């Protein structure tokens, strides 16, 4: 069963940069796409961005369009997300969710994001405080 | 950026009663809305991948319906394990967005 | 084959196409002179001879006269073949509005997904799925709903190099749909025959009953035979 | 005739049918040798003669050369006739989904009832009704409803050996429907021409106005004439 | 051209039309005698000669034998052409029910408005509008409604001798509709290509983006080439 | 006008067998089908069974699938239904109803029972008592 | 065996008022339901042979409607001769069954 | 802009005949059709009649089918209406309204009255009194 | 002669509230009903030429809908200049008739 293991909790001082990792095990990593979703304490889920390793195509939310960099390492089957210029509001449980449907058939991109994300990671609680 | 809005912020029903959650959009998602269920300190779980297509391993009581602007999530019978927050997610086009989860609670 | 098990709703890039809207020197001398590149052919009907062994001119006339009548037929046949195709083009355009994928798959002689954007057709390619993994489900009734049941059968399949098994709904021409939203109100004494690959799966009361080969069901003979009779090979005998 | 007055909704047994999904030795010697069962034909273009009265070889060549070109045309014509029918097969299959009985009655050249069970077509036979008894009603208004009125005209008829007179609604191709559930909202200045047998019954404001013969209304000239010009019979004259 | 900008909803008089429902002397003497008006042709297969220079009878036989085979083919070809057109007549009749104007414009080779009154077709003529005045609007969104937006583009035009400028909605085949009631729910990332005259106006998000010539978009090759090979002109050489 | 005349009232001791007759007059008896409907006192109509004389095809309700025998005599144009092992609950007014639409065109069976029953008979009050 | 259920056990209306009788089914009768009217000590009389097709000799005030699961019988104006029990009969497939009669009475 | 100038107010003794004129300026008078509408004081609009100058085809309401004659003068681009046998009830503001859509393309009549009337005249108050 | 009837004789609403005027017909006008607005001592002004098509120069707040027997005129927001009488006119076939105007006023 495709399992996505995320990194552990990391308290980061404000203005630092955090890189949360998400290892995919039990399925193709490059063909499918992983979405990074952030849920602040007592807040609703907020899509941060999505990347597809096969094409390295990363789409980000406007809020983090400048300070967010989502990368993918095929060799480690691991996808990473880097939030720079951390501020108190960045405190949350970051989640790595793999799309339910295939996103790439060879060199042809597919619309697998239309069917949502089925496998979610445990989540990483980044607390931004000094 | 398509904007989705969940009609009910919170719903309280007795066990056995039906519960309907509405998710409207400014534009047409064209049957690309997904319904998720999240329990305190747990990762969200996909219930309806398409607008009306139920995901495998999900109690049949959870049903979805709707197309374009209007979408709905109906639980045929509220059961003790239905007490959670339900988020609707637009999947038509980036940036993908999640609607404010509806808190279903035992009445 | 021409139409393998496939998902045709994932393609993100479609090629845009449009249906087309818009689709000898004889001088009397009863002798008639026809100009050829290396010669001039003079045809006499009363003479029954064509001028470029007295038969040479008659043999020339024979071929030339048949050459004219046959080429006039091939022109009348062509003219009508065109007026026919100009109509069949309108029919195909009307059919694409009713169903685009099936008509465009026919015009391409290959399975292709098609969507109509305004007055143009976006043609894309489908995502082939492993033929071996494809498997239909016996139950055709929506879970948790007695009144509602899947109009078409559900199929369990997997992508070429993807271990994960997906669950979809069989469509026409071996096309699996990831969204199982095709459903109908349950009907009493409802019997359905659905084609999947080289088998027709009979379903009785929304429950699989039997799997028969395609030859089990008779084939409609739409084809209109032209009965083209090829010219026979006659060996002319030498006489005197 | 081909389409008699009939009820095509009583048949209990339909035959299941399915649309089909899937529908020379020349050796150079510029002489070319073609093998025949009893002989070998050697064709020379420069020679203008074919070898199995010097004309014998020329006459053979004439027939053989025309034979090749005509048989090649008949092959190109056939190839395209097939690609055409493979399309018309898809068109008929799409049309059956829109309306099965009319398309299947065409493919059978005889009035037949057809219903689509899954991906197969159940073809059954209709119940013929006495032509003399069939009679249309002047009123097309639904009784007790001013707003609603029958879209098609009601017909009073009787079965072959049955004295009882039934009341139905005229459909297309002289097909009476026992259930008179075909109806529409009443429209102002509504004029309808309905064909029943060899007559077109004109109804004005949902009330019968006149019964004209079929020739009264002009016929659309869909037929595309091929203008096939048959080879003329030329009597070759003997010359010297 | 064949389909100029026109309003086809003003005609008050339509001509009523209906689809048609209903669409050699050889005596053995192996000699066979065929009667011609001025002569009798005796054909011998074993003889390889036809009787109305020994070649004269052979040359006659050559033309006569090809005449019989080609005319038998032209009869088989004709028989099938007819059975084909009887089907294409049913297809056109079914298509007219789905859309009457487009099918009737095809059957007339000219833009004509058509409405179905019962089982007859009322064919009328359209009101041509000044080609120069016709101009599409950039906005495709219904005013005062974000959710609802015109499915097809709005057009500003004027009648032949009328100074007044009307506002309508572009349809298919350059047909302007005075009533702008064609509209759809607004969709995200909606791209539409609409043909107006000799240009395809691309609209992105219900807003005009670009105007490309027709050649910009590829044309679907529906036409089935018959590859008719006309008989070549062979100049027979005189031999001895 | 097709008229169906049924038999007269017959009080039957329990465990006896009653065979109610229904004569068809004014129409083709064999082609059409007669349905036997039973209405117990103060109860709703209850379909007992149906038979088509031409094909002698008789369909019965599960309740009487074992003790009910519906027959048809073309010569007397009469259809007879027999109920065996009579019990008090069998007391009711039995009705013979002819189908509205033809049920058979030659040797071809038709679905004429889809249009209901138009002609009914007077009704035979059968009282099961000792 | 298809099971049909009449929604109203009994209906009381004034003379002139409309009366609606509903007949639902577990499966699809596909427009093969028939409505009958029975008066005390009389044989049932067919009113609507098809789902909506009214039989001849029946006052136009009686009208039928509905397809598959849902079916309905409406009496435009209740008149003194409309006081009877109305039974809906499934005719799709044997065993044919009659729904419990609705007692229409003058109010 | 097509402007329709009507005649002035005229008090008419009962039984007299009034002829209200309506001049069309700024558009093709003959091709389009003018409708005559009468609004009695404190009453709703009442269509009186319509005429098309090119085909001199005049359709009148039943009420005035006998006493109303609507004419059109192409030379003066003026359409006129004559109400005869005037009675007190005839007191109202007569209006000349031009159809929105063309009513005639050459010798072919068109259904331009299906789109209503766009240009209305100022109106003429005919008071019928002695 | 087709007969048209406006459902509301007079309607009063607050500035901003919506106002719906209904115009029914005995027969089918087939999308040939026009909506007009007349102010005291002024000529009527065409708002909706067809059943739904809005005339140019008319505030978008005025919208129309309906076909055949039923037709409707809806003002999204009643504004001070919406206080007038609205007449529906059948344009399907002569004799053309105007429905009794509805008097919209500010409440
Ligand atoms: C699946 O894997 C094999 C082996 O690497 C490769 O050759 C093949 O192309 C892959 N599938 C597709 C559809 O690319
Ligand atoms: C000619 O064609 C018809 C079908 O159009 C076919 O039934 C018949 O057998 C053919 N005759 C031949 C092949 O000689
Ligand atoms: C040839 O065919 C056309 C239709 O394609 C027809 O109008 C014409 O009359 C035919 N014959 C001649 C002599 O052109
Ligand atoms: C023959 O027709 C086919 C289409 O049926 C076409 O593709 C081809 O180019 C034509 N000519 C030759 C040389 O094959
Ligand atoms: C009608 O009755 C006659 C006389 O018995 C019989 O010959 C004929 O076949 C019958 N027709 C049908 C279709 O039952
Ligand atoms: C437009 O006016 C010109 C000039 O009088 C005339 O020749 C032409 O036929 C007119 N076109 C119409 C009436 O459509």
């Amino acid at each position: 069963q495709v399992q996505l293991v995320q990194s552990g909790a990391e308290v980061k001082k404000p203005g630092s940069s955090i890189k949360v990792s998400c290892k995919t095990s039990g399925g193709p990593f490059s063909t499918y796409g992983i979405n990074w979703v952030r849920q602040a304490p007592g807040q609703g889920l907020e899509w941060m961005g999505w990347i597809i390793p096969v094409f390295d195509t990363s789409s980000f939310a406007q809020r983090f369009q400048d300070r967010l960099s989502i990368t993918a390492d095929a060799s480690t089957s691991t996808a990473y997300m880097e939030l720079r210029s951390l501020r108190s509001e960045d405190t949350a449980v970051y989640y790595c969710a793999r799309d339910r449907v295939l996103g790439a058939h060879g060199a042809n991109p597919l619309n697998g994001h239309h069917y949502g994300m089925d496998v979610w990671g445990q989540g990483t609680t980044v607390t931004v405080s000094s | 950026d398509i904007q989705i809005t969940q009609s009910p912020s919170s719903v309280s029903a007795s066990v056995g009663d039906r519960v309907t959650i509405t998710c409207r959009a400014n534009l047409g998602i064209s049957d690309w809305l997904a319904w998720y269920q999240q329990k305190p300190g747990r990762a969200p779980k996909l219930l309806i991948y398409a607008a009306s297509s139920l995901e495998s391993g999900v109690p049949s009581r959870f049903s979805g319906s709707g197309s374009g602007i209007y979408f709905t999530l109906t639980i045929s019978s509220l059961q003790p394990e239905d007490v959670a927050t339900y988020f609707c997610q637009q999947a038509n086009s980036f940036p993908l967005s999640f609607g404010g989860g509806t808190r279903v609670d035992i009445a | 084959t021409s139409f393998p098990f496939r998902v045709c709703e994932l393609s993100s890039h479609g090629d845009l196409f449009r249906f087309s809207s818009d689709i000898e020197n004889h001088t009397e001398g009863s002798t008639i002179a026809t100009e050829t590149g290396k010669s001039i052919h003079f045809v006499t009907d009363e003479g029954t001879s064509s001028f470029v062994n007295p038969a040479t001119v008659q043999i020339q006339f024979a071929y030339d006269s048949l050459r004219r009548q046959i080429n006039r037929m091939l022109g009348d046949l062509a003219r009508a073949w065109c007026l026919e195709q100009k109509r069949q083009n309108m029919v195909l355009r009307e059919l694409t509005k009713i169903n685009p994928t099936t008509v465009m798959s026919s015009i391409y002689g290959k399975a292709v997904a098609a969507k109509r954007l305004g007055d143009v057709i976006s043609v894309s390619q489908c995502v082939p799925v492993n033929q071996a993994t494809v498997t239909l489900r016996k139950s055709m009734r929506v879970p948790g709903s007695e009144t509602m049941c899947y109009s078409r059968p559900l199929v369990s399949f997997s992508f070429i190099n993807d271990t994960k098994t997906y669950e979809g709904q069989l469509g026409t021409d071996n096309e699996i749909f990831l969204t199982k939203k095709m459903t109908e109100v349950c009907q009493a004494t409802s019997q359905y025959y659905f084609q999947s690959g080289n088998e027709i799966h009979v379903y009785n009361d929304y429950h699989h009953f039997k799997t028969i080969e395609l030859d089990g069901i008779a084939t409609l003979q739409t084809f209109i035979s032209l009965n083209t009779s090829l010219i026979e090979n006659i060996d002319f005998a030498s006489l005197e």
